């Protein structure tokens, strides 16, 4: 019964780690799962899990939203970060600063509700 | 109609293999939920 | 008159001290709430099985009793008188006067042979219990300074008298009450200072039977399988053959001359009544040894092929007439099969066979080439050749005549004196019988429960006319189990089917001893038309009755329910009966009903109508998971033997059982620590929370470690550790059963939980996938709202409301856990299962397992090693089986706990170290995040989920036709306030103006069914 | 003494634990990863030269610099290959 | 599969069928029948 549970788990990992990419945390290795490779072993299986591990982190200042022309902007697919004097929008898991334009953010209401909104120019 | 049950645990009226088992003290109890409630 | 005995008459059943125990005793007791006869100040009341006698008075009006049979001089009667100085007891042939009643001389006239004499030392209640068992007259008594009272008091032993007489009646020597005893089982509660403070009469009613089944005085709500009802046999019958002639044993045993052992004689015995009592009149001190039977039972059986083999041997060879024996007699003269069933009767026949001169009428073969097979006869006289020479011829050198004469003489010692031997061989292999013991046949009772005896086959059941036909050589039919199911009646030769008596299971539905003492009873797998109702104690083995009252009898596919009124209203299941029927306490009575599956809800489906939530709720729910069980160790020899070295030496001969048990328990114990490590030791670094605990308005005080506590546990963790209860331990220890501490202390587990909480609060899900990256908590919440498909602006614009909802939800968890009793029931179940298994193991040490005693030292100190070892083997086998069962159940429970711990580890990874998209994996609604809290044997997860609320109907369209192009919403759904058209995100009503940037176009508006005309600005 | 042999209690080599009495190991105040688990948080190891008992370490302490306006973002990554045996 | 047959055993009926001496002897083997009944009741409840 114990080995059957182990083999059911191995079949699930074969389906979701080898035949797909898994969003389940720690199911297919430590880190963000990229892919996995099976290798037969005498009475079992070995899974070589290839994961993406972030490294070399840097601190930045961040704000929930950006106030421009009296309009509050929230990042579309990023977070607002600051080099120190200017402001960019970056993707979360890799520092790729972009000029805050009205294409990578969206408007929602005025800069009178967000607790922490920051003034800056949203290039159109 | 494709799975054949043996006992199903329902009332037996005094008077085959189920009878043998019952005479030897082995019984089947009905499930709490009926097939209709599961449906 | 008559009055109610209440709970009176309990007496200490043994002389053993006991404390803080619930002991079960089978003895002659006064049933609770019994009808006792009250006499006032008297007649000669009978002695049924023993008497409880009470006397409320303040003037010593009652002075004694006179127990006897005829109470006259023609028999012997016991006499007990309490003279102010002493108590006089006298069993003696008394011509008692007619009105005994201070002048003691007015009781009896004559006192003939006296075999036993004895002398010894606010109203008051003098309670007495008189019993007469095995010639002993036992008296228990108690005085109480006081309609009998309604309190509990137990009687102490006073005296056992070896009076040796039957007592059928008695009379009080002059308010006194007289109740009668019956064989009953009682559950007695002993106090800490060893006082019986309460009892339960197990046979009083169904609730008492439940109390005795559970070995407790308080029963929780539920349904309990208590016992099985069994119809008792009304009468008994005997059916033996009609033969009446006596067997020809006289011509066998009383023969002038017996045969020679080499040519032994065989006689067939048939068609006769075999009375073996006629034996026991042979040459005194004779040997009567039976194989497969006992001599005292032969008169009660029936035999198939009875043969009497007779011969004469010398005394010292009688030992050779037995299975498997070797020697000249057993090898060349008369061999018995190893599987011989029968009897050997040998007796000295010196005064019949010995001849002063030498008797040569009795020969024996001394030399044979090969041995004989069982019951074979060799009457050849060829010359035996022990030499290689062609001996063919006459005797001589290495050439012996095979037969030699015993030459019995009166002057020989016993060993060489003649013995007459008769071997009775019979097949008890049932089969048609011709020889039967002396037994009277009754009439044949069919279609009725009876005790039956057919030619010695005994049983209980119902006999019916059978349609099977036996072949002439067949007398019984057998079923799969090899039990007799059909029998040919020996007299009428008809075939009868045997069926067991009606029986079934009984369950008791109790609302809880606290709430009420009313019960309902379920007779399982029975219809009410067949529920036993026999008035006299001849049925329903429980022996109590639950009489019908009309509306109190209901029929379910699970059985007949008595004592619950069926109602047509449906509720949630409270106590499950089965087949859809549940029961509950109305409040006032027990009601049965069909369980409700829930409330109906027709969803308003349309081809153009959509419900969009307008608000949300932050729900915090709890999931409790066991992670480990108590690690246990067993000192095998201490458990089995316990200070007995003889037992240990005898144990060594049983194998590697204890090594295997120790290895299995060590495997379980190591697995427990592996489980805990896999659940809690996920983090690599022990993260710490920031000293300044501001998190955008989110309050984690109830879950974060509290520095005041000496353990640094959170308030919720303290509540959990107080809600799960984690001298009985010492009693277990004394038997070799020990608990091993977990490797990780509760402080270390709380430290792991704190590290997990700090990591998730200060860094989100990043610390589970690499370096912990700090992020403000409101920003992390914005990420988790993006996870469930809600735009970030929803959180930032509702930050205070969301924080308050979370704080109130987290506040209610303390109450929800502490309030609902069975909340930590899974962890408490783990604890209780371990405690119950160890207590069962300890209690199994009092089982005799068929031995004379459960104490090894008593067996060794009272028996010779030959028989002592037999008894000790019974005990060791029983205890080994107890240990093996314990370890197997532990392995199964450990497998289940390991599955639970693997699930807890998966939840720790996927709900605490990340946000899960799996439905219902981390709480009811859309999972936002989760917090772990250690609990005494497991983990509690606080799942925070997003739940839509306040939904509103709108009209929707698959697409929008504009300019002739079909338009579909890029990240939402088209909704209409009634006249205008917006695009909204799915799980939160946020209508937006339909522009060419929140929409995309694919094809003309000619294929999209349901497409709607509007303008895409 | 049922096991006959006796290990000398030289004082510094006798220790009390919830698991029982440990004789032949010296309790230290350093914290290492568990090598041989004794129980109740106590582990044992060969120091190098003698056997040492110690409270086990749950890991290296750490403090995330939480603020309400600071975010750490990775600038680089590593492709890791781990092994899982089933 | 979701559930299996719920089974009940009358321990005394199976071991000592219709013999009273056997039952009074069986009263000396401890809580074996009680433990068996408890295990089977646990299984039966687990099925529901
Ligand atoms: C981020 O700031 C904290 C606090 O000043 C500092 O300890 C840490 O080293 C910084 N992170 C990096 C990658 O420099
Ligand atoms: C701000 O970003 C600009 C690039 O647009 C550049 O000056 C530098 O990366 C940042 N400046 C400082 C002072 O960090
Ligand atoms: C941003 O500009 C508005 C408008 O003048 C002002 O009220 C607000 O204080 C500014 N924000 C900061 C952080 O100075
Ligand atoms: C039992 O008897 C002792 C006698 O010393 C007494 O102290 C104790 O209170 C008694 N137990 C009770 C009354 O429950
Ligand atoms: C043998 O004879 C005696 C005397 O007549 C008699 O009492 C006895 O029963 C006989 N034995 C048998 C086995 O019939
Ligand atoms: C029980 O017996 C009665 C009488 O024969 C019958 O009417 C009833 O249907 C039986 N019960 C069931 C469940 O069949
Ligand atoms: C739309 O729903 C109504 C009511 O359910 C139904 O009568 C109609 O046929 C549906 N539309 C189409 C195209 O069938
Ligand atoms: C949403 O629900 C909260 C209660 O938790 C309430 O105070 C608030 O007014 C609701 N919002 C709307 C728009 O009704
Ligand atoms: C957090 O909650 C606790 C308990 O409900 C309360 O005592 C404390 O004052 C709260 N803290 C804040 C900052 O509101
Ligand atoms: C939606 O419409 C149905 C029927 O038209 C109605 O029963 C239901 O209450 C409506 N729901 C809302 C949220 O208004
Ligand atoms: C159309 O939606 C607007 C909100 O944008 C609302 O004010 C108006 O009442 C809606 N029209 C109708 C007919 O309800
Ligand atoms: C929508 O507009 C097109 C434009 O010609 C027209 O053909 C079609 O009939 C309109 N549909 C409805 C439902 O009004
Ligand atoms: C934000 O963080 C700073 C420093 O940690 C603290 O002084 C301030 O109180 C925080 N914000 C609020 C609203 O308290
Ligand atoms: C990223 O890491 C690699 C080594 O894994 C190194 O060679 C490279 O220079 C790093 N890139 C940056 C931008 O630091």
């Amino acid at each position: 019964a114990e080995i059957r549970a182990s083999a059911n788990l191995a079949a699930t990992k074969m389906s979701e780690c080898v035949l797909g990419q898994s969003k389940r945390v720690d199911f297919c290795g430590k880190g963000y799962h990229l892919m996995s490779f099976p290798q037969s072993a005498p009475h079992g299986v070995v899974f070589l899990h290839v994961t993406y591990v972030p490294a070399q982190e840097k601190n930045f200042t961040t704000a929930p939203a950006i106030c421009h022309d009296g309009k509050a902007h929230f990042p579309r697919e990023g977070v607002f970060v600051s080099n120190g004097t200017h402001w960019f929008v970056t993707q979360r898991n890799f520092y790729e600063p972009q000029i805050i334009t009205t294409d990578n953010t969206f408007v929602s209401g005025n800069c009178d509700v967000v607790i922490g909104i920051v003034n800056n120019t949203v290039y159109d | 109609n494709k799975v054949t049950l043996a006992d199903a645990g329902f009332i037996k009226q005094y008077g085959d293999l189920i009878c043998a088992q019952k005479f030897k003290g082995l019984t089947v109890l009905p499930p709490l939920l009926t097939d209709e409630m599961i449906a | 008159a008559y009055t109610n005995s209440f709970t009176r008459g309990v007496y200490y059943p043994d002389k053993v001290f006991r404390s803080s125990v619930l002991h079960s005793t089978q003895d002659l007791f006064l049933p609770f709430f019994s009808n006792v006869t009250w006499f006032h100040v008297n007649p000669v009341l009978p002695f049924n099985d023993g008497v409880y006698f009470a006397s409320i008075e303040k003037s010593n009006i009652i002075r004694g009793w006179i127990f006897g049979t005829t109470l006259d001089s023609k028999t012997q009667s016991l006499l007990i008188v309490n003279n102010a100085t002493n108590v006089v007891i006298k069993v003696c042939e008394f011509q008692f006067c007619n009105d005994p009643f201070e002048s003691e001389f007015r009781v009896y006239s004559s006192a003939n042979n006296c075999t036993f004499e004895y002398v010894s030392q606010f109203k008051n209640l003098r309670e007495f219990v008189f019993k007469n068992i095995d010639g002993y007259f036992k008296i228990y008594s108690k005085h109480t300074p006081i309609d009998l009272p309604q309190g509990f008091s137990a009687l102490e032993p006073l005296v056992d008298l070896p009076i040796g007489i039957n007592i059928t009646r008695f009379q009080t020597l002059l308010a006194y009450y007289v109740g009668y005893l019956q064989p009953r089982t009682f559950l007695l509660k002993y106090n800490e200072n060893g006082t019986i403070t309460d009892a339960v009469d197990c046979a009083l009613d169904p609730l008492s039977e439940t109390k005795c089944t559970l070995k407790s005085f308080t029963v929780e709500k539920g349904i309990y399988q208590t016992s099985n009802f069994r119809v008792q046999p009304t009468e008994s019958i005997v059916r033996f053959p009609n033969i009446t002639n006596l067997c020809p044993f006289d011509e066998v045993f009383n023969a002038t001359r017996f045969a020679s052992v080499y040519a032994w004689n065989r006689k067939r015995i048939s068609n006769c009544v075999a009375d073996y009592s006629v034996l026991y009149n042979l040459a005194p001190f004779f040997t009567f040894k039976c194989y497969g039977v006992s001599p005292t039972k032969l008169n009660d059986l029936c035999f198939t092929n009875v043969y009497a083999d007779s011969f004469v041997i010398r005394g010292d060879e009688v030992r050779q007439i037995a299975p498997g024996q070797t020697g000249n007699i057993a090898d060349y003269n008369y061999k018995l099969p190893d599987d011989f069933t029968g009897c050997v009767i040998a007796w000295n026949s010196n005064k019949l066979d010995s001849k002063v001169s030498g008797n040569y009428n009795y020969l024996y073969r001394l030399f044979r080439k090969s041995n004989l097979k069982p019951f074979e006869r060799d009457i050849s006289t060829e010359i035996y050749q022990a030499g290689n020479k062609p001996c063919n011829g006459v005797a001589g050198f290495n050439c012996y005549f095979p037969l030699r004469s015993y030459s019995f003489r009166p002057t020989y010692g016993v060993g060489h004196q003649p013995y007459r031997v008769v071997v009775l061989s019979f097949e008890l292999l049932h089969a048609p019988a011709t020889v039967c013991g002396p037994k009277k046949s009754t009439n044949l009772v069919k279609n009725k429960c009876v005790n039956f005896n057919f030619n010695g086959l005994k049983g209980t059941g119902v006999l019916t006319e059978s349609n099977k036909k036996f072949l002439p050589f067949q007398q019984f039919g057998r079923d799969i189990a090899d039990t007799t199911d059909a029998v040919r009646d020996p007299q009428t030769l008809e075939i009868l089917d045997i069926t067991p008596c009606s029986f079934g299971g009984v369950s008791v539905i109790t609302p809880g001893t606290n709430t009420s003492n009313q019960v309902a009873v379920l007779y399982q797998g029975v219809n009410c038309t067949e529920v036993p109702v026999a008035i006299h104690a001849d049925q329903l083995t429980p022996t109590w009755r639950v009489y019908s009252t009309g509306s109190n009898v209901f029929q379910t596919r699970a059985g007949c329910l008595i004592g619950a009124e069926y109602v047509n209203n449906s509720y949630e299941c409270d106590i499950p009966i089965g087949a859809g029927i549940c029961a509950s306490y109305q409040t006032q009575s027990i009601i049965a009903y069909t369980m409700s599956l829930g409330a109906e809800n027709s969803v308003a489906y349309s081809n153009n109508s959509i419900a969009i939530p307008t608000n949300f709720t932050i729900s915090v729910t709890t999931e409790i998971l066991p992670v480990s069980m108590t690690k246990t160790s067993v000192d095998c020899t201490m458990y089995i033997c316990g200070d007995s070295t003889e037992c240990s030496n005898l144990l060594l001969q049983y194998g590697s059982f204890c090594t295997q048990l120790k290895r299995a328990l060590t495997g379980i114990a190591v697995e427990q620590d592996k489980n805990t490590q896999e659940v809690f030791a996920q983090v690599k670094q022990i993260y710490k929370t920031p000293p300044i605990k501001y998190f955008g308005g989110f309050n984690f005080s109830q879950i974060l470690p509290d520095p005041s506590k000496p353990s640094k546990r959170s308030p919720i963790e303290d509540l959990l550790f107080n809600k799960v209860t984690l001298d009985l331990i010492c009693a277990q220890k004394f038997k070799g059963l020990t608990v091993l501490p977990p490797l990780l202390t509760d402080e270390m587990i709380a430290q792991y939980t704190s590290a997990l909480l700090a990591g998730t609060i200060t860094s989100g899900w990043t610390f589970g996938a690499g370096p912990a990256l700090q992020i403000p908590f409101p920003m992390q919440m914005a990420y988790r709202f993006n996870g469930i498909g809600v735009t970030q602006n929803v959180l930032y614009e509702n930050q205070k409301l969301i924080a308050n909802q979370f704080n109130s939800a987290i506040g209610k968890i303390q109450d929800s856990l502490s309030s609902t009793p069975s909340a930590l029931g899974k962890l408490q179940d783990v604890v209780n299962h371990n405690a119950q298994a160890l207590n069962t193991l300890v209690k199994q040490l009092s089982s005799k397992f068929g031995a004379i005693s459960s104490v090894l030292n008593d067996i060794f100190s009272r028996l010779d090693p030959p028989e002592a070892e037999v008894q000790i083997d019974r005990l060791i086998t029983g205890r080994l089986q107890s240990l093996q069962t314990y370890v197997t159940q532990q392995l199964i429970r450990a497998a289940e706990i390991r599955a639970s711990a693997n699930l807890a580890a998966t939840k720790m990874s996927e709900c605490v170290l990340g946000q899960s998209k799996r439905v219902d994996f981390c709480g009811k609604g859309y999972h936002l995040m989760s917090f772990p809290q250690s609990a005494p044997h497991g983990v509690v997860f606080l799942h925070v989920t997003y739940v839509p609320a306040q939904e509103k109907n709108f009209t929707t369209a698959p697409a929008i036709c504009h300019d002739g192009k079909a338009h579909f919403p890029r990240e939402g759904v088209f909704v209409s306030n009634g006249t205008h058209w917006f695009v909204t995100q799915r799980n939160f009503y946020e209508p937006q103006i339909i522009t060419t940037d929140n929409t995309f176009v694919s094809g003309n508006c000619d294929v999209v069914i349901g497409i709607v005309n509007n303008t895409v600005y």
